[PDB]
RNA sequence: CGUGAGGGAAAGGUGAAAAGAACCCCGGGAGGGGAGUGAAAUAGAGCCUGAAACCGUGGGCUUACAAGCAGUCACGGCCCCGGGGGUUGUGGCGUGCCUAUUGAAGCAUGAGCCGGCGACUCACGGUCGUGGGCGAGCUUAAGCCGUUGAGGCGGAGGC
RNA sequence: GUGGAGCCUGGGAGUGAGGGCGCGAGCGAUAACGUCCGCGUCCGAGCGCGGGAACAACCGAGACCGCCAGCUAAGGCCCCC
RNA sequence: GCCCCAGGCGGUAGGGGAGCGUUCCCGAUGCCGAUGAAGGCCGACCCGCGAGGGCGGCUGGAGGUAAGGGAAGUGC
């Protein structure tokens, strides 16, 4: 069995999400979850809901035990771009790009 | 025992029981073709000059085919020259039967 | 009915004075034992010659005026950093790097040539540390 | 470009921008700018020759006939002007429904009879096209309509 | 100056391999020997406050 | 009626990309650079369609003229033996015997050097 | 947007029906996971289809002594389907595309990439070819009548 | 001499910046990858192929396609080859 | 008298020829279509010298449209 969950629109740069999403990938999610609070990254906090809402479903939803619960996946995606003005000198206006993310964690179940 | 005929424009070493393509034949599928022989080894090492006497090899026609595809496409840069041809070289299938050694 | 492909083999090891040779055109029939065009099966694409052991490479010779009119270069990537090298002072120096820096100038430029000329032993004096190979003699 | 609801301003200088040059956004280069050569309002309309038209309408007819397609009638007899009355006077003339009907009479109550069914094309006599007999595979000529067709292709 | 600017684009190959070098560590933590926890180590532990044996922290 | 673009280039560029599978980069994602490295393949693909044939002929003279050494001669005079000794076995078979049968090999040495 | 005259956008689509997701679970929320609705929920409202560039995750082959318009030809290795397909180790060979030019790989022009828009047309004449009609003749133009996608009349006039 | 010969009539052009080379001259300095004519050639349009290390026009040769067959051309045949 | 023999087939400006595809019309009150239209994705199979066409799997969920001709906002 797997169990995953998703955090869409999430207003951080893919990018730098994945950097922290890359420190849990495979971990267990006891070693994911220290990671994570000692992972100094705004990231973290982003990631860090993500894997509680996945470990939820798998013990609530999904009929699995929270000791046995691996990362099994995780990836983030980029999201639509929140697009702003940045003035810049003599009258010209760049395009900001604020980005967004997609944060998926799937989680199974290590057996043993 | 083994031979070396000649079709096609083409030299092949031939043995007995060989499935070989060799160019287009004028034979029906199901007929025989007596092949040229220029040499023959394995025991009598009969070398031809250029044929042997009057040893053959006999080829029995399998079918006949067409190669795959080939993609032929010429190209010339600065002048609008591109041409893509298609190709498709025909075969005929040959088994071996004997070798009239 | 399509072209012979020689499944490996291990490689037959070579043993040639170079005792009074010429220096071109020793590094002619080394090169050929190297890139093993010598085997009628030779492909072009492996490494399947000979490994060419060679001995005594101080004592090779040269025609004309090559011993000290001869320059070997180098160019150490430095303003000015042209080295000159007579043959003279290299045989005087590293010797086994003048039949060596022939062999190789004569093996095909690219990885192969490279693995060839790795199967390059070039040694001066008569002696050689190659003999739990088996090394045959060739008289070329 | 010159029909399109923009303005005539160039829309940015000739030179010294680094963008490509340009005049009014309703040059057909731009995104909802002008068409180039696109249609206008056009009459297609020709007068071929009046001898071919009789010609191809005479030749029409007489194909009709060669196959045995075309039939004459006197009357339309249980008829008038009822679609029922007329599947009785085609079904008694040997016309099932199998076969396309180019129906020429000047009677009115038969046109109205017989011009909602799908295989059936009313005409009055003045009406005999040629495109209209190929269309249809029996031609139907109330002799009327026979009459008039004579006199035009004389 | 004038203005230097990137001749070309930088392939994918080329960017991901400028960024060979940007993976995170993970944090280094130790288990507090009070409460488990782990912890940056040489951090009083935010969880029972007890660093070098000693209750330094009111958590 | 207007005859809009449609399906018609995005068929004719993946045509194109199919055939530009494998191609590293661009040359594989962007139609125009697949139709540049596309121009380049059938070039050389014909180009070396014919090339093909000499590389082959360069590969059994080769291997012929090693075996011939063998047999104290050389490939020039074994060529020239075997056209006065009226064999006209071809080199991709001369050179296929030169290895598989180098006894039937043995005696076309033997014929050449007799026909001189 | 412009002081103003004036310029002047973008932006359509759930489903048959809101049945528009009660309740519960993580979460401050957003979002998600169950549940439920529905023929369909990668039809879930950031809604039909959902290409391409572009960014990821996973798997196969490959790669850290190697020289390269990136391909191609050959052999070989590995993986996959039951001779193919994928990958590329070595060997050979190999000067992007377009434009402009006597001559460009050119260190001469254009192009970041992708998608869509984007350029020889129409009218009336003229000229020649042509497919038919009629032929020392051929043809009507307005308009008139009819039809409501029916054609016919009309000889003024033209050649 | 039956040839993508020619002639006659029409329809459609494009081109009217050429360039290198050999030869014959002018100009130039018995200079220029010079310039200007003439004859020829090739490139242009054969930046397709073999040679000339590489290289439009020098040498060889006019690429319908395919072959893991054969003879040659210039050039080459000690090794790269 | 569809086969056989021989010959030609480098090409820019350019001339001519033969085809493919796109939108729309006649065919069509027809035919195909919820047992799945158009479109999309994939295919190493089939037909074609090629532009292409088919067929098969998947997506798609409501349109499409032959033979044979016609007309163009027709191919980047
Ligand atoms: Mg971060
Ligand atoms: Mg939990
Ligand atoms: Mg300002
Ligand atoms: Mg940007
Ligand atoms: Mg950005
Ligand atoms: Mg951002
Ligand atoms: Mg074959
Ligand atoms: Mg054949
Ligand atoms: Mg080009
Ligand atoms: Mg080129
Ligand atoms: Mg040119
Ligand atoms: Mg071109
Ligand atoms: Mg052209
Ligand atoms: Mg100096
Ligand atoms: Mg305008
Ligand atoms: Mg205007
Ligand atoms: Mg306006
Ligand atoms: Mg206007
Ligand atoms: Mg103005
Ligand atoms: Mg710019
Ligand atoms: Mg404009
Ligand atoms: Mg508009
Ligand atoms: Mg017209
Ligand atoms: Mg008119
Ligand atoms: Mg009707
Ligand atoms: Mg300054
Ligand atoms: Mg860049
Ligand atoms: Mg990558
Ligand atoms: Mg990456
Ligand atoms: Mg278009
Ligand atoms: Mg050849
Ligand atoms: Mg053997
Ligand atoms: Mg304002
Ligand atoms: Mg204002
Ligand atoms: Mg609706
Ligand atoms: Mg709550
Ligand atoms: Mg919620
Ligand atoms: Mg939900
Ligand atoms: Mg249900
Ligand atoms: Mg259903
Ligand atoms: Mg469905
Ligand atoms: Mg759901
Ligand atoms: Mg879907
Ligand atoms: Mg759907
Ligand atoms: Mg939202
Ligand atoms: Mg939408
Ligand atoms: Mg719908
Ligand atoms: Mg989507
Ligand atoms: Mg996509
Ligand atoms: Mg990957
Ligand atoms: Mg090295
Ligand atoms: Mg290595
Ligand atoms: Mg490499
Ligand atoms: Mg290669
Ligand atoms: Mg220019
Ligand atoms: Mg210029
Ligand atoms: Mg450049
Ligand atoms: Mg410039
Ligand atoms: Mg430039
Ligand atoms: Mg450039
Ligand atoms: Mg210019
Ligand atoms: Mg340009
Ligand atoms: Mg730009
Ligand atoms: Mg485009
Ligand atoms: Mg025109
Ligand atoms: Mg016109
Ligand atoms: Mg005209
Ligand atoms: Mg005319
Ligand atoms: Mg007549
Ligand atoms: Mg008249
Ligand atoms: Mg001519
Ligand atoms: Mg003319
Ligand atoms: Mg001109
Ligand atoms: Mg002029
Ligand atoms: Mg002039
Ligand atoms: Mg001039
Ligand atoms: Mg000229
Ligand atoms: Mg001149
Ligand atoms: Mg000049
Ligand atoms: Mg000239
Ligand atoms: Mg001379
Ligand atoms: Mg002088
Ligand atoms: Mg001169
Ligand atoms: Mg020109
Ligand atoms: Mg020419
Ligand atoms: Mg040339
Ligand atoms: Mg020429
Ligand atoms: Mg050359
Ligand atoms: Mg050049
Ligand atoms: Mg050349
Ligand atoms: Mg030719
Ligand atoms: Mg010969
Ligand atoms: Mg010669
Ligand atoms: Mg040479
Ligand atoms: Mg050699
Ligand atoms: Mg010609
Ligand atoms: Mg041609
Ligand atoms: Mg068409
Ligand atoms: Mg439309
Ligand atoms: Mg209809
Ligand atoms: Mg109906
Ligand atoms: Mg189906
Ligand atoms: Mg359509
Ligand atoms: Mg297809
Ligand atoms: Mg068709
Ligand atoms: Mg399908
Ligand atoms: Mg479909
Ligand atoms: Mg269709
Ligand atoms: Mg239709
Ligand atoms: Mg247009
Ligand atoms: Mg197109
Ligand atoms: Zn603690």
């Amino acid at each position: 069995m797997e169990a995953k969950a998703i955090a869409r629109y999430v207003r951080i740069s893919p990018r730098k999400v994945r950097l922290v999403v890359d420190l849990i990938r495979g971990k267990s999610l006891e070693e994911a979850r220290n990671i994570l609070r000692y992972t100094n990254k705004r990231g973290a906090y982003f990631v860090a809901k993500v894997l509680e809402s996945a470990a939820a479903n798998a013990v609530n939803n999904h009929d699995m035990l929270e000791d046995r619960l691996y990362v099994k996946a995780a990836y983030v995606d980029e999201g639509p771009a929140l697009k702003r003005v940045l003035p810049r000198a003599r009258g010209r206006a760049d395009i900001i790009k604020k980005r967004t993310s997609h944060i998926t964690v799937i989680l199974g179940e290590k057996h043993g | 025992m083994f031979a070396i005929v000649k079709t096609g424009g083409k030299q092949y070493r031939v043995e007995p029981g060989l499935k070989l393509r060799v160019e287009k034949l004028d034979a029906e599928p199901g007929a025989t073709v007596e092949l040229p022989v220029l040499l023959l080894g394995g025991e009598k090492t009969v070398v031809g000059t250029p044929v042997v006497e009057g040893a053959s090899v006999v080829a029995e026609v399998l079918g006949h085919g067409r190669g795959k595809k080939i993609l032929v496409s010429k190209f010339k840069a600065k002048v609008q020259y591109r041409r893509k041809k298609g190709h498709r070289q025909p075969y005929t299938e040959l088994l071996i039967k004997e070798i009239r050694g | 009915m399509k072209t012979y492909v020689p499944k490996q083999v291990e490689p037959r090891w070579v043993l040639i004075d170079a005792e009074g040779k010429t220096l071109g055109r020793l590094a002619t029939k080394i090169a050929t034992l190297l890139r093993g065009k010598h085997r009628p099966d030779w492909t072009p694409n492996v490494a399947m010659g000979d490994f060419v052991v060679v001995v005594n490479a101080d004592k090779i010779r040269v025609t004309g005026k090559k011993l000290e009119q001869k320059i070997y270069t180098r160019y150490s990537g430095y303003p000015g950093g042209l080295k000159k090298i007579p043959l003279e002072k290299m045989l005087a120096t590293h010797p086994e790097r003048v039949l060596e820096h022939a062999v190789k100038g004569m093996l095909p430029k690219g990885p192969l040539g490279r693995r060839l000329f790795k199967r390059l032993k070039v040694y001066a004096g008569p002696d050689h540390p190659h003999q739990a190979q088996r090394p045959e003699k060739l008289e070329v | 470009r010159g029909e399109v609801a923009y303005s005539g301003r160039k829309i940015w200088p000739q030179k010294h921008t680094g963008r490509a040059r340009h005049g009014d956004i309703g040059a057909p280069i731009f995104v909802g700018g002008g068409v180039v050569f696109g249609p206008k309002p056009r009459d297609y309309s020709y007068t071929l020759p009046k001898k071919v038209r009789k010609k191809g309408l005479a030749m029409a007819v007489a194909d009709r006939a060669r196959e045995g397609k075309l039939l004459l009638v006197e009357a339309f007899a249980g008829v008038n002007g009822k679609t029922k009355e007329f599947l009785a006077w085609a079904k008694e003339a040997g016309l099932d429904g199998s076969e396309s009907v180019l129906l020429v009479t000047g009677n009115e109550l038969v046109r109205r009879a017989a011009r909602n069914l799908p295989w059936v094309v009313t005409l009055a006599p003045e009406g005999l096209n040629v495109y209209d007999i190929v269309r249809t595979e029996r031609l139907v000529m109330d002799l009327d309509a026979w009459e008039v067709f004579q006199n035009r292709i004389g | 100056a004038k203005h230097p600017v990137p001749k070309k684009k930088t392939s994918k190959a080329r960017r991901d391999a400028r960024r060979s070098h940007h993976a995170l560590t993970p944090p280094t933590l130790v288990p507090c020997p009070e409460c488990k926890a782990m912890k940056p180590p040489h951090t009083v532990c935010p969880e029972c406050g007890y660093y070098a044996g000693r209750k330094v922290l009111e958590v | 009626p207007r005859a809009k673009t449609g399906v018609v280039r995005r068929r004719k560029h993946k045509k194109i990309l199919k055939l530009a599978k494998g191609y590293w980069g661009l040359r594989s994602k962007s139609f125009r650079k697949a139709r540049e490295t596309l121009f380049a393949a059938g070039n050389y693909a014909y180009a070396h369609r014919k090339r093909r044939k000499r590389d082959f002929r360069r590969l059994w003279i080769v291997r012929i003229n090693a075996a011939c050494r063998q047999h104290g001669l050389n490939y020039s005079t074994f060529i020239h033996g075997l056209k006065k000794a009226g064999i006209e076995v071809d080199r991709k078979n001369l050179a296929d015997l030169a290895v598989r049968e180098p006894q039937v090999f043995a005696e076309l040495v033997e014929r050449a050097k007799a026909a001189q």
